[PDB]
């Protein structure tokens, strides 16, 4: 599928966030996906990182009459957890969260001239067409008590789908 | 073999003198409830038969023999010897 | 304090061995098994699937989750993981296989509980 190969291509970016290639956190094992539900075996493993994707049925834009050509805004809902500091409550999620951020813009980010800095990882490899990040959010959870860092992220990813080969 | 049996019983009497202890203090449960909602009730120990069963082990560990001396099984009765 | 944290463990033992039943593990490769063990199986009746309240169409699947002796998982060498199955060998379950999803945090001395996920 398009969408899955999508998917699986944001995670094996992401599981890249490792200490071996630059960055403060390793994920590498740890971009999960298709769980709403995270336990001890992995709480038990922090930093990890989770995209679901947002449960609303959205209309694309067509590109022609027998509709079969779109764009989609395919909303991932990236979040992650890390373990706080219990002075410092949030602090520890920003830092993942800026990770998580400056390795996605790969994918999409141009150097000051116009062209590609990466690219091979650019839009990976003309699977997607866009990349908005939205404002993310870090907060503490809104009831309940924890030592676990929330941050939210949502990730609009724009690719074109054509039903006859989805 | 003897003297396993014999260290079997030594940590028998040990776990049932504690038992005996928290029984005659009023600690021996009998009820316990876990935040869990999970509940286990026991037979209440009796102070007589716990006592006994303390001197059946404590005789054994005295014994040469102490899995014969435990059961006691086979028993014969007192005589009497007289002047 | 007091020596609550060891009957506790009793409590929990007791319960276990009066309550458990035997159980198959297959690890998600299916490469190990491990058989008769003693798991306690809660399930509860849930239709679910529905998104958000779109209409659509609800299937009737379990609230449920295993609970183990971790002395007993250490005993047999049986290391619990997402996708592991449990199947439950007892006469009258019909072999149900139950899919380990996530652990909840281990509050305790005697037990561990997995949320689990019906499969047949």
């Amino acid at each position: 599928s398009q969408r899955l190969d999508i998917l699986k291509a944001l995670t094996a970016h992401l599981e890249q966030i490792t200490i071996a290639n630059g960055y403060a956190y390793d994920l590498k094992g740890k971009v999960y996906r298709g769980r709403d539900r995270f336990g001890a075996d992995f709480t038990s493993r922090l930093p990890i990182v989770s995209i679901l994707e947002a449960k609303a049925t959205d209309y694309g834009s067509f590109a022609n009459e027998e509709q079969t050509v779109r764009m989609d805004d395919w909303v991932l809902l990236v979040q992650g957890w890390v373990k706080d500091d219990p002075r410092n409550p949030t602090d520890p999620a920003y830092e993942l969260l800026a990770e998580v951020e400056k390795r996605l813009a790969m994918l999409v980010a141009k150097d000051e001239q116009g062209q590609p800095m990466y690219p091979a990882l650019y839009r990976l490899g003309g699977k997607i067409a866009k990349l908005t990040l939205a404002q993310p959010v870090v907060r503490p959870p809104e009831d309940g008590l924890s030592d676990t860092a929330f941050f939210f992220l949502p990730v609009r990813v724009g690719l074109k789908v054509d039903i006859r080969n989805p | 073999t003897p003297e396993e049996c014999r260290a079997q019983y030594r940590l028998m009497l040990k776990e049932a003198m504690d038992a005996y202890h928290q029984l005659n203090l009023g600690g021996s449960v009998r009820v316990v409830v876990d935040q869990n909602s999970e509940r286990v009730e026991y037979t209440a120990a009796n102070r007589q038969s716990l006592w006994a069963y303390i001197v059946r082990l404590q005789n054994a560990i005295n014994s040469d023999n102490p899995c014969a001396a435990f059961m006691g099984l086979p028993s014969s009765p007192a005589g009497f010897l007289f002047p | 304090a007091s020596n609550f944290a060891a009957i506790k463990a009793k409590a929990r033992r007791d319960v276990h061995a009066s309550l458990s039943v035997p159980a198959r593990y297959e690890n998600y490769s299916q490469d190990v098994i491990v058989e008769d063990l003693s798991v306690r199986w809660h399930n509860k009746i849930a239709i679910m699937g529905d998104l958000e309240n779109g209409g659509y169409a609800n299937i009737v699947e379990g609230i449920e989750r295993i609970i183990f002796t971790r002395e007993e998982l250490a005993v047999k060498g049986v290391v619990l993981s997402e996708g592991d199955s449990i199947i439950m060998t007892a006469e009258g379950y019909e072999n149900a296989r139950l899919v380990l999803k996530t652990q909840e945090p281990i509050v305790g001395p005697v037990e561990v509980v997995w949320q689990v996920a019906r499969a047949d």
